[PDB]
């Protein structure tokens, strides 16, 4: 029941502002404090700072105090950070998460485990103007595989399933790839048995949050001609 | 500050062998949490204080440490509990994490099976194709792709594309895609993807002809 | 900006020296060592323990903010001493300013052989009341984000001790407050008549002094005679010095042998005697306004040693629980203003050493032969 929802992924112009949210439910959220740590792929995981709601009172990291400032609002029930001056080194993906308290008393200390993570937010700095995807079906002729391509949409994240996710067993979503003229696109594949292809429907849905796009397409096998004698 | 180096930054392990994962500190730490994450969900804590699992953990796992280095250890090597693993620091600021340990299963070598895509009419109609080859389930991840269009082998047209190892099969998939155009498209008849792979004894080829 | 420890220390030092004081003077002064004090040199130990242990750490969290110098296991102990020693300290105050009044209306029992043991048993409770609101702090640790002591602020948050914060404050301040309240104005009351009680009786005294002066038959002089010996002997009632109820002692006496001229038929030769009562009154005049300049005198000084108390503790125990309660309050404005107001709540272990004994002779003539050894 514990669930801390974060705002959604964003593409940013570099030294703009950013503010990102990260609502929290299932507890008083005044318990316990709000970390927040940044993850880019490849170096590991930062610790950005924490904030208690209560008091507001906020720390920092020593990288982070001049870039990120934290900040809450009880009324909303809500824990913000506001990434100022954007640089090309700040993209990354962002959590928001809260860690468990030591009680001590004058006995001995105890800590509680009561780490529950956030949904992270990809983030992405850069000049160029989103783009929407292509999705574009993948059908069988001759188990079969079906599948959907995604192509020429810029910033990276993007979501798909199949029939509202419905279709989850033997699904593999590709990792993005960098195109040549910059713009990434991956590809989701499923494979289903022969005797379902013409009796079950099979629809890829794809959600691009930045371009502000979804488009929904129906994958259908192709038919083959009789070639003359 | 208080870096936390952790040893080796991938590992691979077959079932039943055993895995030890060490996480060195730059200073005396008074206790040491674990983290796993597996590709597309976020970090759930799986050792809290140094030797104590967390709720819905298995007790093959069995984490152990001293003041500057410290370590995770398992019991019984299962395909569930392959990802990536980091340790973090909550004595003092600022909270540091370790760079992370994959780890990776070792399987049986599986067999690829292989499918292609032609591209939609839908594509063909901006002026681009894009002719997919899919290898779906297979073991391990290095697999040699070819194109070959009327038996004549392409070469930088190709993107390969790997996905994670899946938690269920412990197998990989490649997406590798033939990007060309639609003047160059119409003037080629059969496009063909040969894939090599030990888990073959001939390479398989699976072709197809326009229209 | 350092300097603000500079006044904050010199608040310290009278704490430690003027609890210190006291201290000395009970346990080496042959001629203080009765009940009442015994009970006072408490009140000093609580308000001494809490200038020596509690005051000088509470002053390294305002220069070390959001540290803690101390090991974390300390944290929970020092706090459980901020509220013991001041719990002790208010409780002591309250059990003061009941028997000030009981000491008053009635002062019976004041055999130093038997006075000495409630005294034993007075200042056990005092302990035991301030031992068990103060005891849940240190059970119930505070919970922290760290580990490490100097990446923490010892402060108990308004989560963890919510419920706390508002039934031990009640028990603590509330509870002996609502005493002190009603106890201040039925003392205030109990010399407001006692002073008019002594008047009235001693113009009951002069008018029938006045009338045994003209007489002709035996009958008035006994009538005003009685009438006398009755005010004469509730005026003595009305007194808190021997020597000014000794005179009424003189004076009844000299009453009875009157009394017993007048019944013999003698008026001539009971007049000669009342005569002498009018010269035993002359020689107590100026004792019995003495008596009433101090009695409009003590009831001053127990407004503002009581001013005094709800001046310092209520600032502190008012905004303490309004933190707690009120959710459209300001949180950072609140606790902003709350330290300014818990060293209020200190500086009155301070004063209360001065304000018990600097209006007494005996311990200044003390006080300075050990400062001056
Ligand atoms: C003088 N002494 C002070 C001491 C205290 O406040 N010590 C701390 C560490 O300092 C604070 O004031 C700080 C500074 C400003 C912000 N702070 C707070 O918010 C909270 C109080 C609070 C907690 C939770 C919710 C609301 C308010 N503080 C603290 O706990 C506790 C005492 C006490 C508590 C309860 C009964 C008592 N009887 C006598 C006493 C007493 C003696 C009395």
């Amino acid at each position: 029941e514990v669930q801390l929802q974060q705002s959604g992924p964003e593409l940013v112009k570099p030294g703009a502002s950013v503010k990102l949210s990260c609502k929290a439910s299932g507890y008083t959220f005044t318990s316990s404090w709000m970390h927040w740590v940044k993850q880019r792929p490849g170096q590991g995981l930062e610790w950005i700072g924490n904030i208690y709601p209560s008091n507001g009172g906020t720390n920092y990291n020593e990288r982070f105090k001049s870039k990120a400032t934290l900040t809450v609002d009880r009324s909303s029930n809500t824990a913000y950070m506001q990434l100022s001056s954007l640089t090309s080194e700040d993209s990354a993906v962002y959590f928001c998460a809260r860690f468990g308290s030591f009680i001590t008393t004058i006995l001995t200390t105890y800590y509680n485990p009561v780490d529950y993570w956030g949904q992270g937010t990809t983030l992405t700095v850069s000049s160029a103007s989103t783009k929407g995807p292509s999705v574009f079906p993948l059908a069988p002729s001759s188990t079969a595989a079906l599948g959907c391509l995604v192509k020429d949409y810029f910033p990276e994240p993007v979501t798909v399933s199949w029939n509202s996710g419905a279709l989850t067993s033997g699904v593999h979503t590709f990792p993005a790839v960098l195109q040549s003229s910059g713009l990434y696109s991956l590809s989701s594949v499923v494979t289903v048995p022969s005797s379902s292809l013409g009796t079950q429907t099979y629809i890829c849905n794809v959600n691009h949050k930045p371009s502000n796009t979804k488009v929904d397409k129906k994958v259908e096998p192709k038919s083959c001609h009789h070639h003359h004698h | 500050d208080i870096v936390l180096i952790q040893s080796p930054a991938i590992m691979s392990a077959s079932p039943g062998e055993k895995v030890t994962i060490t996480c060195s500190a730059s200073s005396s730490v008074s206790y040491m949490h674990w983290f796993q994450q597996k590709p597309g969900t976020s970090p759930k804590l799986w050792i809290y204080s140094t030797s104590n699992l967390a709720s819905g953990v298995p007790a093959r796992f069995s984490g152990s440490g001293s003041g500057t280095s410290y370590s995770l250890t398992i019991s019984r090597m299962e395909a569930e509990d392959a990802a990536t693993y980091y340790c973090q620091q909550r004595s003092s600021y600022p909270l540091t994490f370790g760079a992370g340990t994959k780890l990776e299963i070792k399987r049986t070598v599986a067999a690829p099976s292989v499918f292609i895509f032609p591209p939609s009419d839908e594509q063909l109609k901006s002026g681009t194709a894009s002719v997919v080859c899919l290898l779906n389930n297979f073991y391990p991840r290095e697999a040699k792709v070819q194109w070959k269009v009327d038996n004549a082998l392409q070469s930088g047209n190709s993107q390969e594309s790997v996905t994670e190892q899946d938690s269920k099969d412990s197998t990989y998939s490649l997406s590798s895609t033939l990007t060309l155009s639609k003047a160059d498209y119409e003037k080629h008849k059969v496009y063909a993807c040969e894939v090599t792979h030990q888990g073959l004894s001939l390479p398989v080829t699976k072709s197809f002809n326009r229209g | 900006l350092h300097w603000a420890a500079l006044l904050i220390l010199m608040v310290i030092i009278p704490t430690i020296g003027g609890n210190t004081l006291v201290i000395l003077a009970v346990s080496l002064e042959k001629k203080l060592q009765y009940a009442t004090n015994y009970f006072l040199m408490s009140l000093a130990v609580a308000d001494l323990l809490v200038g020596l242990f509690v005051m000088p750490i509470a002053l390294l969290t305002i220069m070390f903010e959001a540290m803690w110098p101390l090991p974390l296991v300390l944290c929970p102990a020092w706090l459980f001493l901020d509220v013991l020693f001041s719990t002790a300290s208010i409780w002591h105050l309250c059990a003061i300013s009941v028997d000030r009044y009981i000491a008053i209306k009635k002062p019976i029992q004041a055999n130093q052989y038997n006075s000495r043991a409630t005294a034993f048993i007075k200042i056990t409770v005092v302990w035991l009341i301030s031992i068990g609101i103060a005891i849940p702090v240190p059970i119930k640790g505070i919970e922290t984000d760290v580990d490490n002591p100097n990446n923490i602020t010892c402060v108990l948050t308004k989560e963890r001790f919510g419920d706390f914060m508002l039934f031990g404050s009640l028990a603590a301040f509330f509870t002996p407050l609502a005493i002190m309240i009603v106890t201040y104005f039925l003392t205030i009351h109990a010399l407001q008549k006692k002073a008019a009680d002594l008047e009235d009786n001693w113009e009951t005294l002069n008018d029938n002094l006045k009338v045994i002066e003209k007489a002709d038959n035996a009958a008035q002089v006994k009538d005003a005679l009685t009438k006398m010996r009755a005010a004469a002997l509730d005026a003595q009632k009305a007194t808190p010095m021997k020597d000014f109820r000794h005179g009424f002692d003189i004076l009844v006496g000299q009453i009875d042998d009157a009394l017993k001229l007048a019944n013999e038929g003698k008026v001539k030769e009971a007049q000669a005697a009342a005569e002498q009562l009018k010269t035993t009154r002359n020689a107590y005049i100026q004792k019995y306004l003495q008596t009433i300049s101090n009695e409009q005198r003590a009831s001053k000084v127990l407004g503002i040693v009581f001013f005094l108390f709800l001046l310092m503790w209520c600032p502190f125990f008012i905004t303490n629980i309004t933190l707690v309660l009120c959710d459209s309050c300001n949180q950072t404005t609140l606790q902003m203003l709350l330290e300014i107001f818990v060293w209020i709540g200190y500086v009155s272990s301070g004063v209360n050493p001065l304000v018990y004994t600097l209006f007494n002779k005996t311990f200044r003539d003390a006080f300075g032969r050990y400062i001056t050894c």
